[PDB]
């Protein structure tokens, strides 16, 4: 009774009604969060949620056809059970039964897989990202330096500090405008190092 | 010796070798020609018995045939595979982007039983990819290596565990097949004997015995010795075979109503029939060997038997009772003991022929499914084998094995050692073996049954340590897949010259001596007691007549890359592991000299790797050029050998081949006729010999950094050639066809200067980062131009230019000379994919000097980047005036326990300067065991200290004390190996002597020009709008969780916020930051990152009502 | 390097707010009594039925 | 509360969406398992990538090209039903399956 | 019939109609028979002659018969990186084109501002530099009270003024 009263008191003390645990409509995520991109060479790549959504729509439309056709309850109940399993595979694939697989016996990636784990949203894209203005090389020892100094290779510094040097090339009248200043930085003219 | 023109490398070794090193690609070539059924394999198998052997393809076709439908009225069976000649040779296949293959023809045969009719054809089965002469496959133009897999063999595996509540020994069995259903037999904490048949719950074994059809009198008569079996017979409360079958059927297939015939045939059609259960020939062999069932009978009928099940339960109850021997009625006695699953007599090797055989078997199962399926539809007496057979699944199975599999890998081509060590690799992971994260710490260990079979040293140091290993030098592989190793048979204390190849079980049965125990010149042991290796990894001292085998050599336990480390037994095993793994990352240099002090392995590892051109038949060299050698044989005929000049390897390096024979020279068969990438006069040469000093020097070699001379940059000592290949193709679009042209949209005639009159660069032209290589243009269509752009077009008179420039340009940070262009076309009937009309490849080669940031190593695990390249004049120099070439730090040597590098430095100085032992008043006492004519050497002598039998420290002391002067009588390095140096800057002499000598260092493929990247703004991802990652893009660096915790610990709220919004995700803030930097203003305030909005839409689409509130 | 396009266009304009074309609002009603507003152009023929 | 997300948030509340919430977030019902045309590679009406539901693919154009500037901003084409606006609203509009 | 027509409608993500699925299956059977009875993969000319179509129609059908790959599959072997982390968004704002267009707008407004008032107004209303709507010469003529040919003549003379080096040197770099 204690373990039951946790969820009964949760539905009581709030303004929630427990009727929201059964679905009468299913929301559909916006298209560019599950895109269909056309690669180089005319090949297409798509996003594994279109297959799960298409299974839901196919079984729902066929159920509408059977109900308005007046089919027997064996056929209608088999269609309803299939519709239920397709919505379950959309929300959480492989939680109940065998996962729905794509080509090559690879299970499809459902809506709860976008959130969980080391490679989910929360840990891959929100708590740590990839950043602009950012380089990497291999360190060697700098025993002539002071403690507050580092040696930065000039070819890395020219790419990190590129807008600052474009602004300064325009300001010193080495370039007429930002387009020719960007061309000077890309072609590595001799004025670029004096500015850098 | 035994190689016809080898250079004279005098050896410090003291022991005679009874057995020569085998072919080091036998593990690949013998397996694949078993799979074919070659006449060479047929006679090699006929040597080891007349056992009527069958190849891998014939074995698959025999186990498949005959395919019969359900009525039994018709059958289709296969026979007699044959191969034609290969369609095109290996160089043509590599050049033209093809696959080196041969067509396979089998003989199919159809029988109509009701009438009697034999309709026999000859069916094309596909283009089977063939293995070249070096153990590789040319799959789609690239050279690939299939890696052998270490797996657990099928069989019976008894083991025990100790309980921790009752402290009882709980024994168990698992019998595991290839392709079947499992069954176990536990003995639990109560006195019961269980069965988990096919991973079900549990039941007593008397249920299974009664279901097989045993009465309780039969069970009591058999297991009359066991109180466990009597108790579990009494406590089962189920009597009768039909009742037991009902009890099994009620849980084996739950939900199906128990019918009598289905219940009676469930057990037989689950285990005892060849459809759904066949432990293989190896599994049947191991079951018969463990339980002692059939001793000399040929292995056939590889399903399980009721005698096997009863023998397993009898073995289990006798093992729990505590006996040590048993006999089943009708067999031989066997010891009763538990099994180790990591033991190399239980771990087999699925080699290249067996992995390809499994994929052929998988494809032919789908083929015979379609055979039955279209055998039922079509009208009988109108059908024929070419109407029944669909070979497309077999073709696709072999194709998707050779491309996109884990064990079909891109061949490691840095040097010949990388290539030779990629073959002879035993990887424990892959499809059918264990994972990397789910693998325990017990399978990553070195076991005493790896002696002579797997190398304990050479393994990766990453997260694969122990799961990938290498074959030892002398090891063989069984017909069944077990690794053998050779031993010398000793009888009555006399070591004979019989060589017996023992697998790990027979080695456990005998007692095996050591290869350096003394011998009284006929074979008889000198000492009274000999050090041996006993059954469980025990090392004892037994009497000299207790011994019955002996190792053929020291270094029997090591692999090829480990047997090239001189003074290995003075290095710790961590540093030896690093040295062996860095030896196959060295790059080919432009000149490539051979080491002064080496082992003897460098010649055979260079001939066996295959980058050396070897004269196939003796003759006389008729004409040499840089492109070919033509030798005229002893009977009229000649043969020309083309060289591979300046060819790109799989990893970017160069693959030059240089002749080393003169124009009238007589060559012998097997003599090296042309060099290779990393060889000098035929032997493997991965580095250079440099003069070293072992001092610290002003902090520039602090913590593994390295100081180099500028002589190594001026004289091109450590300089290498790297080739890059860039590819574009011009295919059909929806709006038209792309074309390759000089008439590109609006770019100047400055940047169209090196392009010939079809839009490709000229050969020989220097290219910089951003230069046009192939000028391509695509049809664009119609778009709406801005009013500003339309006004500019109206001012300057330019047109719309309905095509869009997408050329191929040199990427960032690259340059070189264009050295080769390879253009394929659709109209010239080249085989291009569908859509592609033209394909162009450009080769850009550049020559790289050594620069700081580059990584060097020696053979003893001593790596380090270059920190400084000093001038020649400020380098420590000898009293001769000779500068040193490399300075290595002292503090890195003794805490790493790799003084093999110091003893190598000492021997290298003695081999550079030469020596002479003064045998005037007799040979000195330290040189009593020195081989003769190691008693003097000339300057720059090449010497060889083998691995566990080499130069001792007494011999290095003596050779340091006698060594030749330079040009004046000036012995520069004293009897300790230490020299007096001068400072190149101050001029004063350094106050104490410094260790100098010649160490053989090599340059590793971890260069700075590949490692450096930077980014200000570049490509962004698609769903979340964060930067892409990688040097191949522009690519951002990752700022993860641990970096965020460091920023929060500092307190840097503004730095952290700017990194996580307007440098990743804030799509409207990125552009305003750029505009504000360029206009010189203040950086604006951040906004909501786009990943948070993507998170909110995914939470909403999981039916959760997430909403942001105001106050 | 893979490079793909979700097949759409991005225009470079200043999003203004003042000089915009006139619009008229229709109102539709479905068979369960719901009501919706659709902004059509002023110089355009309002359809009889609309999928809401 | 806020929906455009200008960064004055006080709270983020989670709850359990009912069917009225779902069909109030939605911009239209998707009722075909179609994605794009196989020939013209443009989205299909009522499909999973529909422009009448999810917004236009090109900045400030309708589907039939009848309205094509920022002068027509915020109106709905009377032929195809596509509201002429930005193309980045296809990351923000949801639909539903009944 | 119901099973086969449903499979044609519902097998693929990008839906090919039933008649095109029928010619794709026909080409597949033809190609299998020729590969079996020829010992070699047949050419498009041999396929197009066996199936009575043109050799470009064979390639159109063979390129309509291609199924999409998945954005969510692991393209690595050990790094656990998907495919979608390798595809550059080729339609994002490039952040230097967007500021170059801004500075082009400012510079073009300056060069037009150093002309006369009506001469600059003619070019701005002609090219729609103020509201994105390029008007015609008669509209600008009734705006300024002038006729169409005089509007065209002063437009030609302002183009002659703007084609000068002293005006166009500051704008040559923006193409
Ligand atoms: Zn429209």
């Amino acid at each position: 009774a204690l373990k039951r009263l946790k969820v009964v008191a949760a539905f009581q003390q709030s303004g929630n009604s427990p009727m929201g645990m059964v679905l009468d409509a299913v929301p559909v995520i916006p298209p560019e969060l599950r895109p269909m991109v056309q690669l180089d060479g005319g090949r297409f790549a798509t996003s594994d949620l279109n297959d799960l959504y298409r299974r839901v729509i196919n079984r729902n439309n066929r159920l509408k056809r059977l109900i308005d056709l007046g089919a027997p309850e064996i056929i209608v109940n088999n269609e309803k059970r299939m519709l239920q399993e397709s919505v379950d595979a959309l929300f959480d694939n492989g939680r109940r039964g065998r996962p729905v697989t794509g080509p090559g016996n690879r299970p499809l990636k459902s809506l709860s897989d976008l959130l969980k784990g080391k490679q989910g949203r929360f840990r891959q894209n929100l708590l740590g990202k990839r950043v602009d203005y950012s380089g990497r090389s291999v360190i060697v020892v700098g025993p002539q330096l002071k403690l507050h100094q580092c040696g930065l290779p000039k070819l890395m510094a020219l790419e990190l500090f590129k807008p600052f040097v474009m602004k300064r090339l325009v300001d010193l009248n080495h370039a007429q405008n930002i387009k020719s200043a960007k061309r000077m930085v890309e072609r590595q003219r001799p004025q670029v190092w004096d500015v850098l | 010796n035994s190689v016809p023109g080898a250079p004279n490398r005098v050896s410090f070794a003291k022991l005679r070798e009874p057995l020569e090193v085998p072919g080091l690609l036998d593990v690949q070539t013998d397996s694949f020609e078993w799979l074919i059924g070659s006449p060479r394999w047929r006679e090699s198998a006929a040597e080891r018995g007349d056992v009527n052997p069958v190849g891998g393809l014939e074995e698959v076709l025999y186990e498949l045939s005959p395919i019969e439908d359900f009525s039994g009225s018709m059958s289709l069976s296969f026979s007699d595979p044959r191969f034609d000649d290969v369609k095109a040779p290996v160089d043509e296949c590599k050049d033209k982007d093809m696959t080196y293959a041969a067509p396979l023809f089998v003989t199919a045969e159809f029988i109509n039983n009701n009438t009697g009719e034999i309709k026999s054809q000859t069916v094309f089965m596909g283009d089977f990819p063939m293995m070249t002469e070096k153990g590789t496959f040319i799959i789609n133009g690239t050279e690939r290596v299939v890696v052998s897999q270490l797996v657990r063999s099928p069989g019976v595996y008894f083991d025990e565990t100790i309980d921790k509540s009752t402290d009882k020994t709980l024994h168990s069995v698992k019998v595991i097949p290839s392709r079947g259903a499992w069954l176990e037999f536990d003995v639990d904490k109560r006195d019961t004997v269980g069965v988990r048949i096919d991973r079900k719950r549990r039941q007593p074994v008397t249920v299974l015995l009664k279901a097989l059809g045993w009465t309780s009198e039969q069970i009591v008569e058999r297991f009359g010795f066991s109180e466990i079996m009597r108790s579990t017979l009494e406590k089962d409360n189920t009597v009768g075979t039909d009742e037991a079958l009902l009890d099994i059927y009620r849980k084996l297939r739950p939900g199906e109503p128990p019918t009598k015939e289905s219940a009676q045939t469930l057990l037989e059609n689950l285990f005892f029939k060849e459809k759904r259960y066949d432990l293989a020939r190896v599994g049947r062999y191991k079951v018969n060997k463990k339980l002692g069932l059939h001793v000399g009978e040929p292995i056939t009928s590889s399903t399980l038997t009721e005698e096997d099940v009863v023998a397993t339960i009898e073995y289990l109850v006798r093992l729990h009772e505590g006996q040590t021997t048993m006999t089943v009625p009708g067999g031989v006695e066997v010891p009763v003991e538990t099994d180790d699953i990591d033991h190399f007599g239980n771990r087999r090797l699925r080699t290249v022929g067996e992995l390809i055989q499994n994929q052929i078997r998988v494809g032919m199962s789908r083929m015979e499914r379609v055979v039955r399926e279209r055998m039922t539809t079509q009208d009988v007496e109108a059908i024929t084998p070419q109407t029944l057979i669909n070979i497309r699944p077999v073709v696709a199975a072999i194709k998707e094995f050779f491309g996109t599999s884990q064990l079909s890998q891109f061949m490691d081509q840095n040097n010949p050692l990388s290539g030779l060590t990629h073959k002879r690799r035993l990887s424990a992971l892959g499809p059918g073996g264990l994972s990397r994260e789910r693998a325990g710490l017990e399978v990553r260990d070195v076991h005493p049954s790896h002696y002579g079979r797997m190398c304990p040293i050479e393994t990766p140091e990453g997260p694969n340590i122990g799961l990938i290993g290498s074959l030892s030098v002398y090891a063989r592989v069984n017909p069944f897949g077990f690794i053998e190793t050779p031993y010398r048979k000793v009888v009555d204390g006399v070591v004979s010259d019989e060589i017996v190849y023992l697998t790990a079980d027979e080695e456990d049965r005998h007692v095996v001596a050591q290869a350096n125990s003394p011998i009284d010149a006929d074979g008889r042991f000198v000492e009274p007691r000999v050090l041996v290796r006993r059954k469980a990894g025990e090392v004892e001292y037994v009497p000299s007549s207790e011994v019955d085998y002996m190792d053929v050599s020291p270094r029997q336990m090591v692999s090829v890359a480990t047997a090239m480390i001189p003074f290995l037994e003075h290095d710790d095993a961590n540093r030896a592991l690093m040295g062996a793994n860095m030896q196959r990352q060295a790059v080919p240099l432009v000149r490539s000299e051979a080491p002064l002090v080496g082992t003897g392995m460098e010649l055979r590892a260079a001939i066996d790797a295959g980058d050396v051109v070897v004269a196939e038949e003796s003759g006389v060299i008729e004409e040499v050029s840089a492109d070919y050698i033509t030798v005229m044989h002893d009977n009229g005929t000649r043969r020309t050998y083309r060289m591979r000049k300046f060819a790109r390897s799989n990893h970017g390096t160069c693959a030059n081949q240089c002749p080393i024979v003169d124009a009238g020279d007589r060559v012998e068969a097997g003599q090296v006729i042309a060099d290779g990438p990393c060889t000098d006069d035929g032997e493997m040469a991965l580095g250079k010999n440099l003069l070293v000093a072992i001092m610290p020097w002003e902090g520039h070699n602090y913590e593994d950094a390295i100081i180099l001379s500028n002589r190594l940059v001026e004289e091109d000592v450590l300089t290498s050639i790297h080739i890059e290949e860039h590819e574009i193709d011009a295919r059909d679009t929806k709006l038209g066809a792309e074309e390759i042209t000089r008439d590109i949209p609006n770019i100047s005639d400055e940047v169209l200067a090196d392009l010939d009159e079809r839009g490709i660069v000229r050969i020989g032209a220097e290219v910089r980062d951003g230069d046009i290589l192939v000028g391509k243009v695509t049809p664009k269509g119609e778009t709406e131009l801005t009013p500003e752009e339309r006004l500019l077009r109206a001012i300057f008179g330019e047109k719309a230019r309905e095509v869009r420039d997408t050329s191929l340009k040199v990427p960032h940070g690259e340059s070189g000379k264009v050295i080769g262009i390879r253009v394929f076309s659709r109209e010239d009937e080249d085989e291009l994919p569908a859509g592609v009309n033209e394909l162009v490849r450009v080769y850009v080669a550049q020559k790289r000097k050594i620069s700081d940031g580059d990584k060097l190593a020696g053979r003893h695990g001593n790596k380090g980047v270059i920190g400084k390249i000093l001038p020649v004049e400020d380098m420590p120099f000898l009293a001769d005036g000779t500068p040193v070439d490399i300075i290595l730090n002292t503090h890195g040597v003794p805490r790493r326990m790799n003084i093999g590098q110091i003893l190598e430095t000492h021997l290298g100085w003695c081999a550079h300067s030469g020596w002479k032992v003064d045998a005037a008043k007799g040979v000195p006492d330290w040189a009593a065991r020195l081989p003769d004519e190691l008693l003097e050497a000339q300057p720059n002598a090449i010497v060889s200290t083998p691995v566990f039998d080499g130069a001792q420290e007494a011999e290095l002391q003596g050779l340091l004390s006698c060594t030749l002067p330079n040009r004046d009588g000036d012995v520069l390095v004293d009897a300790d190996g230490k020299a007096m140096l001068f400072d190149g800057r101050s001029g004063e002499p350094f106050p104490y002597p410094v260790t100098v000598g010649y160490m053989y260092i090599m340059k590793l493929h971890h260069l700075v020009d590949d490692k450096i990247h930077a980014r200000s703004t570049g490509p962004y991802s698609m769903i979340t709008q964060q930067p892409l990652g990688g040097k191949a893009q522009f690519g951002g660096q990752r700022f993860g969780e641990m970096e965020c915790w460091a920023m929060q610990a500092y307190g840097a709220a503004y730095t952290l916020q700017e990194l996580l919004t307007i440098k990743s995700d804030d799509t409207v803030g990125r552009v305003k930051v750029y505009e504000a930097i360029v206009k010189g203003e203040n950086i604006p305030e951040p906004g909501i990152p786009e990943s948070f909005k993507v998170l909110l839409k995914e939470l909403q689409s999981l039916c959760l009502n997430v909403e942001v509130l105001s106050s | 390097v893979l490079r793909g396009s979700r097949l759409g266009a991005v225009s470079y304009e200043t999003d203004r707010n003042h000089d915009l074309a006139p619009r008229q609002i229709a109102r539709y009603r479905t068979d369960n009594g719901e009501e919706f507003e659709v902004p059509f152009a002023d110089d355009a023929e309002i359809p009889g039925t609309w999928l809401c | 509360g806020a929906m455009l997300d200008v960064n004055f948030f006080d709270e983020l509340r989670i709850g359990l969406a009912t069917a009225e919430d779902i069909r109030q977030w939605s911009y239209g019902e998707v009722k075909k398992p179609e994605t794009i045309n196989y020939r013209t590679l443009k989205p299909e009406k009522d499909g999973l990538f529909c422009e009448k539901i999810f917004g236009p693919t090109r900045d400030w154009e309708c589907y039939c090209g009848k309205y094509k500037r920022v002068r027509f901003k915020g109106i709905i084409c009377e032929r195809c039903g596509v509201e002429v606006t930005r193309a980045k609203v296809r990351r923000e509009r949801m639909g539903h399956i009944e | 019939q119901a099973i086969t027509r449903a499979m044609a409608d519902q097998a693929r993500t990008i839906r090919i109609p039933v008649h095109m699925v029928e010619v794709i299956n026909k080409l597949g059977r033809i190609q299998r028979e020729l590969l079996q009875d020829l010992g070699r993969e047949p050419t498009p000319e041999e396929l197009a002659k066996e199936m009575d179509i043109t050799p470009e129609k064979v390639l159109e059908i063979q390129q309509y018969a291609r199924e999409p790959i998945s954005l969510d599959q692991t393209i690595g072997d050990e790094g656990d990186s998907q495919l979608g982390d390798f595809i550059e968004d080729s339609e994002a704002v490039v952040a230097v084109d967007a500021v170059s267009f801004t500075l082009l707008q400012d510079q073009l407004q300056s060069v037009l501002d150093t002309l006369s008032e009506r001469e600059a107004g003619v070019v701005r209303l002609r090219f729609g530099l103020t509201d994105g709507q390029p008007r015609t010469l008669d509209e600008i003529g009734q705006v300024y009270g002038v006729t169409r040919e005089r509007i065209r003549q002063i437009e030609s003379k302002t183009m002659s003024k703007l084609r000068h080096p002293s005006r166009s040197q500051v704008l040559r770099d923006y193409l």
